[PDB]
RNA sequence: AUGGAGAGUUUGAUCCUGGCUCAGGAUGAACGCUGGCGGCGUGCCUAAUACAUGCAAGUCGAGCGAACGGACGAGAAGCUUGCUUCUCUGAUGUUAGCGGCGGACGGGUGAGUAACACGUGGAUAACCUACCUAUAAGACUGGGAUAACUUCGGGAAACCGGAGCUAAUACCGGAUAAUAUUUUGAACCGCAUGGUUCAAAAGUGAAAGACGGUCUUGCUGUCACUUAUAGAUGGAUCCGCGCUGCAUUAGCUAGUUGGUAAGGUAACGGCUUACCAAGGCAACGAUGCAUAGCCGACCUGAGAGGGUGAUCGGCCACACUGGAACUGAGACACGGUCCAGACUCCUACGGGAGGCAGCAGUAGGGAAUCUUCCGCAAUGGGCGAAAGCCUGACGGAGCAACGCCGCGUGAGUGAUGAAGGUCUUCGGAUCGUAAAACUCUGUUAUUAGGGAAGAACAUAUGUGUAAGUAACUGUGCACAUCUUGACGGUACCUAAUCAGAAAGCCACGGCUAACUACGUGCCAGCAGCCGCGGUAAUACGUAGGUGGCAAGCGUUAUCCGGAAUUAUUGGGCGUAAAGCGCGCGUAGGCGGUUUUUUAAGUCUGAUGUGAAAGCCCACGGCUCAACCGUGGAGGGUCAUUGGAAACU
């Protein structure tokens, strides 16, 4: 099943995460389907979430599942709140 | 690094400028056992070497820091022979030496080593920080008064152009990139660039 | 979608509903840049032994109908 | 070095292949005679065919046989009948 | 050598320790004005020992720092 | 358009041809000498050789029987009036089994394969797809069985081989609905053919668990269930081109090439088997032998082009060697089975077992490549409502100057002859502002305090809100409380003390910037080239100098460049190497002038694509730099679509 994940980039003791909708059987740093945006815990103060929310909702409506940290990323912006209004309508 | 005598290197090259002059004591030709003799004339590869050494031992560098700061001068639109001159005086060795915080270059390099600068904020203790145009260079608040620091400001005047200086905790500014006029033209940059062409 | 629409020239009409066209085009050489003609015998599926030797035949690709023929006939521009 | 899960999978694949070949030979037998009963214009040319088409998708809703070999067998019976 | 082929190998230096059956490390490099030998021997690698008294070009010929 | 240099060497002396040898870059490098650190990387290239030991795939009691443990209602009382003897409501905990799902991913390796393996662009009106998401329709009624357990026999064993019981979301029987399938009609295409209503006959499912409220009930929320559609995904087959060296490999095929049938495959098909026909491929290199996983990329080059596949990604292939099938959505399966083989191991000799090209490690090979470490805290994966467990993936620690980039190893002064050691036309020029000794700094070293980001969650329990309900739990969403951290008392920051302890390495003829003196006297030896040594050696050996640059230096190996010494750009053939001894001619290559014409080549503009990472450019974060991140040249290779008509 396709699921939105975190593929880590960056160096040692400096994690940088790009957020990625990909299949669950591909490796972590391996082949992807589409790269939604980034995530950076080790910046100055913020996490610096960049998400193109018009495209992240194209995957959540046909089977992509956030896994416990991007579900916090999407809720930090507000994609998961706005996800209900497609189901409510 | 070098750690040796700048007197001997000023004998073989032009000058290292510890004081105002250093070659007047012995023969100004060459240091040891063949100096006071008939100076055999010197080929083109030698003279493309000697002016490179006169610039390297001036700032007190070594190769593959002198070479790795050469091809990154081949990135801007100016003349490559003098882009290498202008970003070589923008280090925290020349800027501490130019706006006078020391009577010479080596203890100016030793001043930026041990952490007496706090440039533009917290600290840069590296002696190869290329200073961007327009941020201040100070002295550390823990050590504002030393025998080395203050008693070398008053002797050496003429803080050069595209700089500032003050007595309010010794704060230079580094206005912009200096010109070839405001850079020591005792060593010609027009023949060092052919050494790295080979 | 649509399938490839090659044109050619028959070489040997043997028995049992098969002809082989000869699509000739011009690959260029890699290093020297000279054009050079080369051939490619494409087996194709005649319906009822229609086309004879000497004809120029327009063909189209299809699903694999045998071990070596992959193409079908559509139209005959000229014959002999 | 057998991991302790694979020693249980070899057990449950012998238990599950005995149930398969009992059912899978029954589907091949019940079409071996119904295809014979489509020939000869016999009595049960509409009763063994209803039994054969029954068993070839008892074994297709379960994963004995695929759901395109099921439709291929039941078309080879019901066209000729 | 390790592969079962025969060569001839020069010994640089002054004195050597090469009676027979010794294990030595063959270095490449031809020595001219000598027929049929085009290899050196690393002086000081496995069983050959360094020269007795060099202090000038000391790394090659393989002797350690005195005192 | 930031883009191109050379030198030495044939001769008594030139010019030319021509090879050779250097100066420049790199590496999974090795070796010799030497060696304070720090940050990021990298580290069996050989033997796809054999492997001791741990250890990498498990999970679910909310699928259900059993078991085991034990609180809690726990009698009479052995009177030791609290020890439980047993009895129990059994809360609740743990597992050996049955069962579901996962073991096909992640991880390793490059032996095989010159091939639709791969790259690129297409095609499937010849395809399959568990979980996930969405939409509807359902979940009815019965049955028997078998592990566990009890008992027996073989075996010291471990496990077989019997006998009798038991449960389920296990298995099985029967009802009920399909757009499947087979018969008959009306559209459009690109050949078989499709799509979308129709209308007739046969055919086919199933699961309950843990909640909620109230009716001794009957609806009910959560997520399993199976049925049909889609979407998303992953997979398969086919096709155009692009794919190493040999012609001192020129005939390859015989289910081979078509046909018509039949089987069978998810699917088309010589995929297989029958008959019928004699085709099929090949100098545009069939075949055969040899070599090699391919590509992004990396290295080099002014480009053209050459070289490589370590690391990091995509794909393929393999899992001691060779066949085969099972289970399943998916395998013909790396820590699965069966068979054959070669090795290896235990043994009470009765028969049992194992496959590091997973992670460290061992032996062996080798010039050469490391710890039998810590942790699931991060990210990812599996199974679960969930807590959570398992994860040698991964995150870290250790060793190695293996590479890159940073810092060091201390200067401000001042006898411009203190000592002493080279050279000396000995008077002096050198080492030398070198150096003792005077004044300060402490990067770092060490001890001694402080100390962190990575860390946001899930989960519980509270408040809303949305869907839904008769209502409430619950669910979706929103916030806000508290929860956990291998690295690690690490990064780092403050003080205390000391010029303490922290440089070698190769060159000195000329290319090539740096030389004098003793020793030795064709000897000992040097040498990249030319060449040095026979008594005055700037080339040997040492000593004082000096220079290249430095935690490295030098040698060797290999690759590209210099090499215009394979020349399309960009060479030649009178005598330097090179015109067949000349004809006739096949294939091929090339071909006079004009008009009309088409659009293959050609040119031009509309798209689409050539993933990410890197290269180039611009910013951001590392105290700078290495490095890391983001935004751009941009895909220029190709395919689809319009046009232009001179030149082939």
């Amino acid at each position: 099943a396709v699921k939105i994940r975190l593929t880590r980039l960056g160096s040692k003791r400096n994690p940088f995460y790009r957020i990625v909708v990909a299949d669950a059987r591909s490796p972590r740093d391996g082949r992807i389907i589409e790269q939604i945006g980034t995530y950076n815990p080790t910046s100055a103060n913020a996490p610096e979430i960049k998400v193109d929310e018009a495209l992240a909702l194209k995957w959540l409506n046909d089977g992509a599942k956030p896994t416990d940290t991007v579900h916090n990323i999407l809720s930090k912006e507000g994609i998961m709140k706005k996800f209900d209004e497609q189901k409510k309508a | 690094r070098f750690r040796g005598s700048n007197w001997k290197k000023s004998r073989r090259l032009g000058i290292s400028l510890s004081g105002t002059g250093k070659e007047l004591e012995k023969r100004p030709y060459a240091p040891g056992q063949h100096g006071p003799n008939q100076r055999k004339k010197l080929s083109e590869y030698g003279l493309q070497l000697r002016e490179k050494q006169k610039l390297r031992y001036l700032y007190g560098m070594t190769e593959r820091q002198f070479r790795n700061t050469f091809d990154i001068a081949g990135k801007k639109f100016g003349v490559h022979g003098e882009n290498f001159m202008i970003l070589l005086a923008s280090r925290l060795d020349a800027v501490v030496y130019s706006l006078g915080l020391a009577r010479t270059r080596r203890q100016a390099r030793q001043l930026v080593n041990h952490g007496h600068i706090l440039v533009d904020g917290k600290r840069v203790d590296i002696p190869s920080y290329s200073v961007k145009p327009g941020q201040t260079i100070s002295v550390r608040e823990k050590s504002q008064k030393l025998n080395i620091i203050v008693e070398s400001v008053e002797i050496n005047n003429f803080v050069p152009e595209y700089l500032n200086f003050d007595a309010d905790s010794l704060t230079g500014t580094f206005v912009r990139l200096p010109e070839r006029s405001e850079l020591p033209a005792e060593i010609n940059e027009q023949l060092i660039v052919e050494y790295y062409s080979r | 979608n649509d399938r490839k629409v090659y044109v050619g020239k028959v070489v040997s009409d043997k028995m049992d509903k098969t002809i082989t066209v000869l699509v000739e085009t011009y690959k260029t050489h890699k290093l020297y840049g000279k054009r050079v003609k080369y051939s490619k015998k494409y087996k194709t599926h005649d319906e009822n032994n229609s086309a004879k030797l000497g004809d120029i035949v327009k063909i189209q690709e299809t699903r694999p109908l045998s071990a070596t023929k992959r193409f079908r006939l559509v139209e005959i521009v000229e014959e002999s | 070095a057998n991991i302790k899960s694979a020693i249980k999978r070899v057990k449950t694949t012998e238990k599950a292949e005995a149930r398969n070949i009992s059912q899978k030979s029954a589907m091949r037998t019940a079409v071996k005679n119904a295809k014979t009963a489509v020939s000869n214009n016999a009595d049960n040319k509409n009763e063994l065919v209803s039994l054969a088409v029954k068993l070839v998708d008892k074994a297709a809703q379960s994963n004995l046989i695929h759901s395109n070999k099921a439709d291929r067998i039941k078309s080879q019976l019901m066209t000729a009948n | 050598l390790s592969n079962n082929i025969e060569i001839n190998a020069y010994i640089p230096g002054i004195g050597h320790n090469l009676q027979e059956h010794s294990v030595v490390l063959v270095r490449g490099g031809r020595v001219k004005d000598l027929p049929g030998v085009r290899y050196h021997i690393v002086r000081g690698a496995l069983d050959t020992s360094g020269v007795d008294g060099r202090r000038q070009g000391r790394s090659l010929y393989g002797t350690k720092k005195p005192k």
